[PDB]
């Protein structure tokens, strides 16, 4: 886990999107999902629903966010679709005047840990939230309203680590909601904002390394209700601070050293961990998944028609889908499909007639050539 | 389509109890799930409590143990049981009703108000 040695010195609406894990068939078993991505502030409330009630037993991914801050999250369930069974998705968030219904329509190597705090004044201590990445396979997470107070595995390869792991990992992050904590209380004072207020301060810290695993690129910064607060420079040596409030912490994480500290931990400890994440999830993080490729055409009048181009079951997320016009063309957000694959398409309105015409460029890492269909 | 008439609510004292009721006008299997969201003194509104036909209910955590929510089917009607009302309970109360096609109607609101 990240060190974090020093202290410190706005709304997006969701995006809602809700689709099967495979294609549906009736009588066939499946998956429903719910992704919801780039809100601001992370409290939600997500249910799924069936001809008009709530499914009761719908579990969801833990809090995570992009690297633009915004968070997301995977709301899902198995369940069997029939010809008549409705299915929708209700989303309610602090942008929300009402809940929003959403009917059911039928190379490198990187390593993060994510952190999020969010105070509820008067209702007890901050709510801590932490999670860890390779690539984009989650391995680790920790709860702080959690009964079991400690760091859980959430990867079948690290559960090999043996109990002075859990140990030294559960202390560490641990130690951690203790200094956002007091962060928290700082930023408050310092922006003189009213203590009744909630407010989010989100962490960052990772490192890239290439092909052969050598030491790419180091991060670590924060952000305070969606905004950016500081960030280590890319040169591992000095910080950037969007605010005054920023540029005192600036200046004391200065005095201590602190870049020192965490450049030699990001080209340190960092690549020797993700190096050994790497090779105990060999047959999970080093292989490539190819896109399962497929295109739709049907019309929606006499005069259009609307082709969509499907990219189903890849990994890594990183994927490219193109008809060129970028204007005239839908793109929806990379979404995972919950097995650890994700999904993507690509949708153009077409004047009936020349659909022969029309290709779509899929680009991905898994694929030896780009193809064209 | 679909009416939603609500009544009760009032003014009460810390402590205290009040009801609530919705109807819903239409077709007689036109609703399934029947609850009340109330407004936050932001933009959002909260689940207060709802039920499904079947009797399936789900309350807000802020409310569980306070409030209960009972239906009748045969009248289309929700009836919400208020108790041990505090300050920050008060707020306009939205009734709402779900279709068996996941469509959402919303009633214009009951004022409850606790000192």
């Amino acid at each position: 886990y990240p060190p974090v040695p020093e202290t410190f010195g706005i709304q997006r609406t969701p995006k809602i999107q809700v689709y099967s894990r495979h294609p549906a068939e009736n009588g066939k078993s499946n998956f429903l999902n719910c992704y919801v991505s780039g809100f601001h502030p992370s409290d939600i409330e997500v249910d799924l629903l069936k001809n008009g009630e709530r499914i009761e037993k719908v579990e969801h991914s833990d809090l995570s966010f992009s690297k633009d801050w915004s968070f997301y999250l995977l709301y899902y369930t198995e369940f069997t679709p029939t010809e008549k069974d409705e299915y929708a998705c209700r989303v309610n968030h602090v942008t929300l005047s009402q809940p929003k219904i959403v009917k059911w329509d039928r190379g490198s190597h990187s390593m993060r840990y994510f952190s999020t705090s969010v105070s509820r004044p008067g209702r007890g201590e901050p709510r801590f939230i932490a999670v860890g990445y390779v690539d984009d396979t989650q391995f680790v997470r920790f709860d702080s309203d959690a009964a079991s107070q400690r760091m859980e595995p959430r990867a079948p390869w690290i559960e090999q680590e043996g109990p002075e792991y859990w140990d030294e990992e559960t202390g560490k992050v641990k130690a951690h909601s203790q200094t956002d904590r007091e962060n928290l209380r700082i930023a408050l004072r310092c922006y003189n904002q009213s203590e009744a207020g909630s407010h989010t301060l989100q962490m960052m810290f990772g490192c890239d390394v290439g092909s052969d695993g050598r030491f790419l690129r180091g991060y670590h910064q924060y952000a305070y209700d969606g905004k950016d607060y500081i960030a280590l420079k890319e040169d591992l040596r000095s910080w950037t601070a969007a605010d005054m409030c920023a540029q005192i912490t600036k200046r004391k994480w200065e005095a201590a050293h602190v870049a020192e500290q965490q450049r030699a931990y990001l080209e340190g400890t960092c690549v020797d961990g993700l190096r050994r994440y790497l090779e105990n999830g060999k047959e999970t993080l080093q292989r490539t998944d190819p896109p399962k490729t497929h295109m739709t055409h049907h019309p929606i009048s006499d005069h259009e028609a609307t082709l969509r181009c499907w990219a189903l079951g890849f990994y890594p997320a990183e994927i490219t889908l193109t008809w060129d016009q970028t204007q005239d063309t839908e793109l929806v957000e990379t979404r995972p499909a919950g097995d650890g694959t994700f999904q993507k398409w690509a949708a153009v309105v077409v004047p009936s007639g020349e659909e022969q015409r029309y290709t779509c460029h899929v680009q991905h890492e898994g694929l030896p050539k780009p193809l064209t269909l | 389509e679909v009416k939603l008439v609500e009544s009760g609510g009032g003014l009460v004292q810390p402590g205290g109890s009040l009801r609530l009721s919705c109807a819903a006008s239409g077709s007689i299997f036109s609703i399934n799930t029947m609850g009340w969201y109330r407004q936050t003194p932001g933009k959002q509104r909260d689940l207060v409590a709802d039920i499904s036909s079947g009797g399936s209910t789900k309350y807000g955590d802020s409310v569980k143990g306070r409030f209960t929510i009972s239906r009748d089917n045969t009248k289309n009607t929700v009836y919400l049981q208020m108790n041990s009302l505090k300050p920050e309970d008060t707020a306009v109360y939205y009734c709402y009703g779900l279709s068996y096609s996941n469509d959402d109607y919303w009633g214009q609101g009951t004022q409850v108000t606790v000192s």
